Formats: structure tokens, C-alpha cells, sequence
């Protein structure tokens, strides 16, 4: 989940 | 009120997010993420901040079939935080295949410096996967999924979702 980005 | 004990026993992926974006009152923002194979130094994935309106909370991974035979991956994350102190920042991340739990990982971040970039490394030791499971995971992209639950002082403040292909 830390690979998410707007 | 959602605390760690509320996710540590979950046996399936959640049907919805367990908090809204607005509950991120510490303004934690992931600005870099990299995964590497600890046995080869291969970089398996990397993203850096420079529609997709849910990009903030969902990510889709495209890996190879060899990924499922790895022993250990190191994940490096960089994130900014806002001006409020952040104490006991913790991620519980649960990975399922068709809602069979594969593994849950419980990571405690180091001390988080407010109003600053911060960096953390997470080490993932892979669970044993049977040959049958590996074959299924390769044949069924995106039916492997994870929930990432983020807590500050034992309170849920972020929830991100991912899914995974191993179809190369
Ligand atoms: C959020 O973006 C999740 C980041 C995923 C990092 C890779 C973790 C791999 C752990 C293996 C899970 C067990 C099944 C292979």
C-alpha cells in the first residue's frame, strides 16, 4: 500500500 | 474507532475502505517506494513522486512468476508528514489469495520527524507457498490482494489497497 500515490 | 486488534484477525480482504482520506490528520504522504529482492539486488518496483482519482488509495502491481519464489524483499519508503507530532506509526499489511490469508506483516516505523521527509525500510519474509497455490496465483491475476492498515497511536488513520499479477 506504500506504493500508492495521487 | 478502529485499532490494531480490529484488523489483526481478519480472514478476508475488506469490502470497503475502513477510513476516509480525511482521517489522515497527520498529513502522511508517500513520495517514494521501492522494492528489491534481497537475494539478487534486482529492483522489482519503484515509484517516485514527480485521471486515476483513486490512485491515492489503490495500486496495481505487475510482477513476474519468479516473484512468488523469492525468500525476502526489502521495501524502502519515503514519506512526508505535517506539523503535528506522529507517535507509534505502524502498518499492518495483510495479503490474501481469493480471501485465503497468505501472510500478515506488522511494521513499526522509526521515529517520525514532523514537517519533514522520513524514510523507512520494511523487510518482507515470504511465507511458504505450495506448488498448487503458486500455479493458481500465476493463472489468476489480481485475485491476490492486500490491505494496508496504518495506525498512529493505535488509531487507524490510513487504509490503502493493492492487487497483484504474477503473469509477467
Ligand atoms: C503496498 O503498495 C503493498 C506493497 C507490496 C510490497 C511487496 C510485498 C510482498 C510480500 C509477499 C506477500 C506474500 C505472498 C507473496
Amino acid at each position: 500500500g506504500c506504493g500508492c500515490s495521487s | 474507532p478502529i485499532g490494531p486488534e480490529d484488523v489483526l484477525g481478519l480472514q478476508r480482504i475488506t469490502g470497503d475502505y475502513l477510513c476516509s482520506p480525511e482521517e489522515n490528520i497527520y498529513k502522511i504522504d508517500f513520495v517514494r517506494f521501492k522494492i528489491r529482492d534481497m537475494d539478487s539486488g534486482t529492483v522489482l518496483f519503484e515509484i517516485k513522486k514527480p485521471k486515476d482519482p483513486n490512485a491515492g488509495r489503490f495500486v496495481r502491481y505487475q510482477f513476474t512468476p519468479a516473484f512468488l519464489r523469492l525468500r525476502q524483499v526489502g521495501a524502502t519508503v519515503e514519506f512526508t508528514v505535517g506539523d503535528k507530532p506522529v507517535n507509534n506509526f505502524r502498518m499492518i499489511e495483510r495479503h490474501y489469495f481469493r480471501n485465503q490469508l497468505l501472510k500478515s506483516f506488522d511494521f513499526h516505523f522509526g521515529f517520525c520527524i514532523p514537517s519533514s521527509k522520513n524514510t523507512c525500510e520494511h523487510i518482507y519474509d515470504f511465507p511458504p507457498l505450495s506448488e498448487e497455490l503458486i500455479s493458481e496465483m500465476i493463472r489468476h491475476p489480481y485475485e491476490t490482494q492486500s490491505d494496508s492498515f496504518y495506525f498512529v497511536d493505535d488509531r487507524l488513520v490510513m487504509h490503502n489497497k493493492a492487487d497483484y499479477s504474477y503473469s509477467g
